[PDB]
């Protein structure tokens, strides 16, 4: 003699895919700084779940791809609205720079010449500007101009890394996994849930990744696959370790009228002697990171396995280097004098024509830089494949990874209020 | 208002239901709901599909009957194939999520009977004048 | 008003004990209530609570061990401790939830408004 | 975990001094602190709440800010009846932490 | 739910008051409910206008103090210069769709009577307390 | 509707109390609702946020047990600190704007007391069966 | 000579057909929103409108 009684605002949910809501940090051209998502701060909307044990899955979690999908879209919308630069592309008189270079800097610094328009459409100029050889091609030419359009970056944009937070829009919530010691994947016995999560920088590197978030208590290493050799292995390190990065060679700009409204700068003469970019890591603690890392990996490969480091090798720039943007130059490091142990000055390179995520070209054309450039990072993880004693290198991956790695520990899921029940009241 | 929200679902159905409107008090405002249309009108289009959800139930409500308060007796029984616990036992040791799961391929059929409510209304005009 | 304690005691390890609160002058069954133990040389451990609704929430460093109860009608607080460990040594305190700024539900505070004056057990051989 | 530290381990002070401690977290907490006082033999008390609202039962002298990671407790004019070692609690993230405590000795 | 519809209008009004919630249960979703701004915006708009017009109905029903249910007495009388036929004649030999065009010229009067549930209001107040 | 409408504003709270539904009536239809993306884009918006905000006011009456007509009487005591007049002074000589600024204070306190409905609910269950 | 702005911007010629007349426009209020109205006579701009 039971009866059917409906029930409204049952805590009941089931995974779902929306779309998350950024916040912003309030305290002014600095893309997000445009692109707004309206300030936040006092927002520590935090609940403790007791029992209701759930799952996760970072690899199959739907937040990467929302946060891939509008940092790109934004990156084209912040840069879209600039120069077009179409009459640079055009014949390079190229000759080299004979100015006080030291030996390592051999052959990286051309000086050229070519006929640039002017705002007039009757007349042209004389016009030239330093270039660093891995954006030209002897045929000379800049190397893109066969490819794709190439504009100019707005000289008053600033694609800072500045932390944005995401909301639950209403009708969801975000379960964040407090296990310690969590590998990414399978029953969380402890899950909080949250309005919002706490801020990430968009930070874009490779093989190392920068200012991210620090393990609690052991470095972490964590794969889709542990003993699949086509997989990328993520480490998360428990102590940070700084990366002192510097760009020597003060130098200035020119301003180049190139039309009615339009202009280009060009990078004028090297003040003092011209030397390498290159970064600094501490031996001690290069040392002892690798050593934590593979007393880890010996978790599954062997304590009695022994375990090697090597270098990046790999096709390209954007497949072999650390990827760095400091100042708003898009820096190419040398690496494999990390990765070289069998269980510190790393040369650097820059390039000014970015593809960034391949496509058709972009070439946002970084503009160069007055000054020098000093950056100082930490290393908060790496990412590493195997070859198969076993053998790690630097691993590859989209910046999706730079992501994941981070977001692992969120999940959103669909709320259900409305539900039914047998009780012993009828109308 | 996040004093309190999902943590219902840590207890039993019996114990949750005594706090439902926590739940109902946090469905209709996002981040958005507090506070160039590219990207921002992805703010525009989660809304107005938040309003839509909420809608729809508060629909569904309506038609059975059901609209206003947060419990509703039906005046349908309850089927014995639908599940077979003592009362007591699924509102002292089931929790809601448990619940859902339990009796998910009843829930058209369950709906379905809810339709009943229309007789109720016609017999009810007919005895009251 | 006060939350009236039990003496305190001494067991063996591995000994099951039970500790007890009452209110004075006001209900148990208006207010959530919690266990803290203070170790010698230490703040205060959270130990259990109770919501209103009889909901439970315990720390890991206890759940299992633990078990916190609540009969409203005599307003006396249960804590039934077993295999106790020589490292369970404190004083115990029943505490009286701090009000919310806003309503939550069987959810607690987690801060105090209200102190016991301290029931020491002292586990040892 | 919210790790809570305090600091200093103690402070010595005299009468009628204006005085102050304070607490740290690992992570943000947003407001969600508290602090409390102990005196030797006695049972704890509550003094602020939410990082600075008052208290009934608690004298005017009393006060407190902060937000985030950094948190402080001041007296206007310290007397002989506030000797206590004060502590910290964080309500933001469960379980519920709480600091080591600051020892405040009157001179 | 196309498993009934508007198929109730092939007959009398009797008839179809008895079907009431076949309708009303397709009132909020249309197709793009179930499921380059360029052409996509007009699924927006579209959406967004019809939960305007559902809501203005049931606007309309609170105000008159018939939200809730399908069929709301008012207490307010018939004219006689609305119509002159006998109660059971349009009921049982008129459809819906007739009705509506016969008593089209009072749609306003006869709602404007019906925000007399306001004085029921305020004279309910005074001698509830 | 202006036929009448905010102008109640010029008396006192009892008397203004008598037509509500006059700025009810006024709630959901803006000029844009009576009727290139660019700048029409905000009409669609506007169209948005009213609705929203709505539906804000409806859910939380939903919650509260009001759901449905002009005036409910909750089952709350009134504070004695929340105001010292009689009750016939504030009726007969205050308006509603100079009420509404004289318990701003109390908002909030007022709100989370209507919570005890849900109370009300859960005692009515188990004394209906 | 030159066209004066030839050195500093963009230049374009405003469509043949398209005619900015100085048509009255009128403002309402979106719904949720009402419009006051100052009838005070010699107002100032500022300040209490007794008449409104
Ligand atoms: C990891 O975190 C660290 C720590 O935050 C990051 O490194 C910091 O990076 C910021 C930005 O690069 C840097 O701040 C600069 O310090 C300079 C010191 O003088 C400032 O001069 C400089 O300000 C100018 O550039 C800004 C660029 O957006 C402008 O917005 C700003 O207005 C200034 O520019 C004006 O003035 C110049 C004067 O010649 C003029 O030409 C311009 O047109 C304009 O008028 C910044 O403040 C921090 O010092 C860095 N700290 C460290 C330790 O490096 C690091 O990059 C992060 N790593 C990763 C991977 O994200
Ligand atoms: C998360 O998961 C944990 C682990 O399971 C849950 O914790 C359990 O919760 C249940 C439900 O509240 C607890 O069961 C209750 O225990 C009470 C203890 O009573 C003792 O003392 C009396 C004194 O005379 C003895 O008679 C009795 O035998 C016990 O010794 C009971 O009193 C409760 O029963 C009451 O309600 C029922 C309802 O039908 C009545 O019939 C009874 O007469 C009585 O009124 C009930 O049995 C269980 O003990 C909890 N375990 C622990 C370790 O606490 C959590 O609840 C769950 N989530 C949350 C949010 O709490
Ligand atoms: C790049 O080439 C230009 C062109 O020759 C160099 O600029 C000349 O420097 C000499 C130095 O005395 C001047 O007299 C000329 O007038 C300069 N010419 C122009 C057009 O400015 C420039 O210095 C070279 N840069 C480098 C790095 O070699
Ligand atoms: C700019 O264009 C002029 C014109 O083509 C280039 O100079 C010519 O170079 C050819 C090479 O054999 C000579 O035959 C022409 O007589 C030159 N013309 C003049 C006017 O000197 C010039 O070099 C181009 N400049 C740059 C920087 O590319
Ligand atoms: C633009 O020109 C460059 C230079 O010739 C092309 O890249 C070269 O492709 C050949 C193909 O065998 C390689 O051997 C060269 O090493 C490549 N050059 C460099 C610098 O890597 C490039 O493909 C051309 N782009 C287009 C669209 O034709
Ligand atoms: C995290 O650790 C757990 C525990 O070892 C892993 O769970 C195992 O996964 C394998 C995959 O086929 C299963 O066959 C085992 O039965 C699982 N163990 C248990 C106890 O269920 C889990 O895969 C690990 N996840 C990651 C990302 O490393
Ligand atoms: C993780 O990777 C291992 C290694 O590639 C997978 O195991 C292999 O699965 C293929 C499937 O046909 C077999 O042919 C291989 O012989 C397996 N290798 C071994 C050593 O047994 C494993 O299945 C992967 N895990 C998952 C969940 O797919
Ligand atoms: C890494 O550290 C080295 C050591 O301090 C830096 O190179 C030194 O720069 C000073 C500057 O006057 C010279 O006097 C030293 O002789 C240099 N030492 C060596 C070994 O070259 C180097 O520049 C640092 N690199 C970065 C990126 O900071
Ligand atoms: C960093 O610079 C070193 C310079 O020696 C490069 O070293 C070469 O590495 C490849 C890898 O197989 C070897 O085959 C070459 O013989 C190495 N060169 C020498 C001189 O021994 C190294 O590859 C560079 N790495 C990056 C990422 O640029
Ligand atoms: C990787 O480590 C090896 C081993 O230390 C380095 O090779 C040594 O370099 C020193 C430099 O003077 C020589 O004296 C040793 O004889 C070299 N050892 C061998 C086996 O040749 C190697 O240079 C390191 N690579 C990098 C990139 O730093
Ligand atoms: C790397 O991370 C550490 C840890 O947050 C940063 O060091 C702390 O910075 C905060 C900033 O206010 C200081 O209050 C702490 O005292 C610092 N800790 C230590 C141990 O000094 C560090 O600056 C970061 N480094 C880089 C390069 O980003
Ligand atoms: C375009 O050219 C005109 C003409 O030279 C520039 O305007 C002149 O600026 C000088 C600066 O001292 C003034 O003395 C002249 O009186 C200005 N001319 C007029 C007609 O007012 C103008 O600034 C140039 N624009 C750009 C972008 O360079
Ligand atoms: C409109 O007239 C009134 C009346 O003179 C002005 O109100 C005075 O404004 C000054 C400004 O500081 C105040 O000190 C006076 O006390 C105001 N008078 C009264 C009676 O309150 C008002 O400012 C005038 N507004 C304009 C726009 O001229
Ligand atoms: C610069 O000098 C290097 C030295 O070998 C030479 O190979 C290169 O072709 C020179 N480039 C120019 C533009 O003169
Ligand atoms: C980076 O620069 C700071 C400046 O004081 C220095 O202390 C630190 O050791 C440097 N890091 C490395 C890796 O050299
Ligand atoms: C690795 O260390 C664990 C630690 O207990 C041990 O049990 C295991 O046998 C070791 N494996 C090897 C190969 O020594
Ligand atoms: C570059 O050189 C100029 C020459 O005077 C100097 O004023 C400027 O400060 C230098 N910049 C740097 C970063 O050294
Ligand atoms: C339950 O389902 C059976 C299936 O035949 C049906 O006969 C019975 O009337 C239904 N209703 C109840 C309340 O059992
Ligand atoms: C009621 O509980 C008893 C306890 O064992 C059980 O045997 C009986 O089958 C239960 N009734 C139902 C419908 O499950
Ligand atoms: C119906 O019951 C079967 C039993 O295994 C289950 O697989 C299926 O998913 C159920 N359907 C629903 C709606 O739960
Ligand atoms: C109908 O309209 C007439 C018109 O004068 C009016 O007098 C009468 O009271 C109205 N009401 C009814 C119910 O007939
Ligand atoms: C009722 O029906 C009879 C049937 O002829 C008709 O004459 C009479 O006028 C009807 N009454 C009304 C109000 O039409
Ligand atoms: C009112 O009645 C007249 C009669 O011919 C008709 O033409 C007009 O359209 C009617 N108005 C309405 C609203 O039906
Ligand atoms: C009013 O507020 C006081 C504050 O202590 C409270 O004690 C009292 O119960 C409240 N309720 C009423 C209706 O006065
Ligand atoms: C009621 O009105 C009288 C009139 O003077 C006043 O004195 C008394 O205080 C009033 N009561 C309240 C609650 O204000
Ligand atoms: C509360 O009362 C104080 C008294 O001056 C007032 O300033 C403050 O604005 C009031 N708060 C509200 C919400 O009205």
């Amino acid at each position: 003699n039971l009866w059917v009684t409906v029930y409204y605002g049952v805590p009941v949910w089931k995974d779902a895919e929306t779309t998350l809501f950024c916040a912003s940090d309030a305290k002014k051209h600095n893309v997000w700084a445009t692109h707004a998502c309206v300030p936040t701060d006092p927002n520590p909307q935090e609940i403790h779940l007791e029992n209701v044990t759930e799952e996760f899955n970072m690899w199959k979690n739907n937040m990467v791809e929302q946060m891939h999908t509008d940092i790109i879209s934004l990156w084209d919308q912040s840069l879209k609205p600039c120069v077009k630069l179409t009459p640079l592309c055009v014949t390079l008189q190229c000759t080299n720079v004979t100015n006080n270079i030291t030996d390592d800097m051999r052959g990286e610094l051309k000086n050229c010449s070519f006929n640039m328009t002017t705002e007039l459409r009757d007349k042209k100029q004389k016009v030239y500007s330093l270039f660093y050889r891995l954006d030209v091609v002897q045929i000379y030419r800049l190397i893109n101009c066969n490819t794709s359009a190439i504009t100019q970056a707005c000289p008053k944009v600033s694609f800072e890394p500045i932390p944005i937070h995401y909301c639950a829009p209403a009708g969801f919530a975000i379960l964040k996994c407090k296990d310690k010691k969590f590998n990414g994947t399978g029953p969380c016995p402890s899950v909080s849930t949250v309005q919002c999560t706490h801020g990430i920088k968009p930070v874009v590197s490779t093989q190392l990744l920068l200012n991210g978030s620090l393990a609690e208590e052991e470095v972490m290493i964590r794969s889709e696959n542990i003993t699949n050799n086509a997989k990328n292995i993520l480490v998360q390190f428990n102590t940070p370790v700084q990366i002192n990065c510097t760009r020597p060679n003060n130098n200035t700009r020119k301003s180049i009228r190139i039309g009615p409204g339009q202009w280009f700068y060009a990078t004028g003469d090297i003040i003092g002697d011209i030397r390498q970019a290159h970064c600094n890591v501490s031996k001690a603690t290069w040392n002892e990171t690798l050593g934590k890392v593979v007393k880890q990996l010996r978790k599954h490969f062997g304590n009695n396995t022994i375990i090697r480091f090597a270098n990046s090798s790999g096709g390209d720039l954007e497949v072999t280097t650390h990827s760095f943007n400091c100042g708003g130059e898009f820096f190419y490091c040398n690496t494999s004098g990390l990765f070289n142990s069998t269980w510190i000055t790393l040369p650097c390179r820059i390039k000014q024509i970015i593809n960034m995520w391949q496509r058709i070209g972009q070439a946002m054309y970084a503009p160069p830089i007055q000054g020098v450039i000093r950056c100082v990072s930490n290393i908060t993880g790496l990412i590493l494949t195997r070859d198969g004693t076993e053998t790690f290198r630097p691993g590859g991956g989209d910046m999706r990874d730079n992501w994941r790695s981070e977001l692992y520990k969120y999940k959103v899921v669909k709320i259900e209020p409305l539900g039914v029940a047998p009780t012993r009241c009828k109308r | 208002v996040f004093l309190g929200f999902l943590g219902a679902a840590g207890s039993t159905m019996g114990a949750a239901s005594m706090t439902l409107t926590v739940q109902a008090r946090n469905l209709l405002s996002g981040i958005v709901q507090q506070q160039l249309t590219v990207w921002g009108i992805k703010q525009l289009q989660a809304r107005v599909l938040a309003v839509e959800r909420y809608l729809r139930d508060q629909q569904l409500l309506g038609i059975w009957g059901c609209s206003g308060k947060l419990i509703c007796c039906t005046n349908v029984p309850w089927n014995s194939s639908w599940s077979n616990r003592n009362l007591s036992e699924i509102w002292d040791n089931m929790t809601w999520l448990q619940w859902d799961k339990e009796i998910s391929n009843y829930t058209q059929i369950i709906y379905g009977l809810l339709e009943e409510s229309q007789n109720q209304q016609e017999k009810n005009e007919q005895d009251l004048l | 008003v006060q939350l009236v304690q039990s003496g305190g005691a001494l067991v063996q390890p591995g000994a099951s004990l039970r500790l007890s609160c009452a209110a004075s002058e006001f209900s148990f069954s208006t207010h959530d209530m919690h266990w803290v133990r203070q170790a010698p040389g230490k703040g205060l451990e959270w130990v259990s609570g109770i919501n209103i609704h009889g909901g439970t929430y315990y720390p890991d460093s206890v759940k299992g061990r633990f078990t916190i109860s609540r009969d409203s009608a005599k307003n006396s607080l249960y804590l039934q401790m077993s295999s106790l460990r020589d490292g369970d040594t404190a004083v115990y305190f029943c505490a009286r939830g701090g009000k919310p700024i806003y309503y939550s539900g069987g959810y607690p505070s987690w801060y105090f408004d209200l102190w016991g004056p301290g029931t020491p057990i002292t586990i040892s051989s | 975990d919210v790790v809570m530290t305090q600091s200093p381990g103690f402070r010595s002070v005299t009468l009628k001094e204006k005085v102050s401690i304070t607490c740290q977290a690992s992570q943000t907490i947003g407001t969600n602190l508290h602090w409390y006082q102990q005196k030797p033999g006695q049972s704890p008390k509550l003094l602020i709440k939410y990082s600075s609202q008052s208290i009934s039962g608690v004298p005017s002298r009393f006060s407190g800010s902060g937000s985030g990671t950094d948190f402080t407790l001041t007296i206007n004019s310290l007397e002989a009846d506030d000797a206590a070692t004060y502590y910290c609690q964080q309500t933001n993230s469960f379980p519920c932490t709480f600091g080591p405590g600051t020892k405040v000795e009157i001179k």
